[PDB]
């Protein structure tokens, strides 16, 4: 969230362990880019449970 | 598919401005506004 | 004559201080007043 706007960048990958992150290399494509102009200083990620 | 939504703001209630961006498995839905919420989306 | 009128249109208003300088392009709408004093200052006529 930069110069009055917002960046998003994502990257699909499905894996067969359950242990860790893999020792891999992978380059995320922009996604999405919106205008907005608000400061963020604290965040929390949302569960559908 | 479990994971599903994010909060961005200050204080994330109706006296300051927030962002919010959610999913619902149908398409992508971003929201920007006063918006207060719980602290967990309860379904089903 | 567009903006101008005889009463005045007192909607208008400008932020004389706050806790810091805001940022560029950053728009804050909450009425929070600096605490320059270690009383609270809440913008009232007590300690400056
Ligand atoms: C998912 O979000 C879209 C956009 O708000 C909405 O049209 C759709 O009905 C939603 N799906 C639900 C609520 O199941």
């Amino acid at each position: 969230n930069i110069d009055g706007y917002f960046k998003i960048y994502s990257k699909h990958t499905p894996i067969n362990l359950v242990r860790d992150l893999p020792q891999g290399f992978s380059a995320l494509e922009p996604l999405v880019d919106l205008p907005i102009g608000i400061n963020i200083t604290r965040f929390q990620t949302l569960l559908a449970l | 598919n479990i994971i599903r939504g994010w909060i961005f703001g200050t204080t994330l209630d109706s006296k300051t401005q927030s962002l919010l961006i959610v999913n619902n498995a149908t398409n992508v839905v971003i929201k920007v506004c006063e918006f207060q919420f719980c602290n967990d989306p309860f379904l089903g | 004559n567009l903006d101008s009128k005889v009463g005045g249109n007192y909607n208008y208003l400008y932020r004389l201080f706050r806790k810091s300088n805001l940022k560029p392009f950053e728009r804050d709408i909450s009425t929070e007043i600096y605490q320059a004093g270690s009383t609270p200052c809440n913008g009232v006529e007590g300690f400056n």
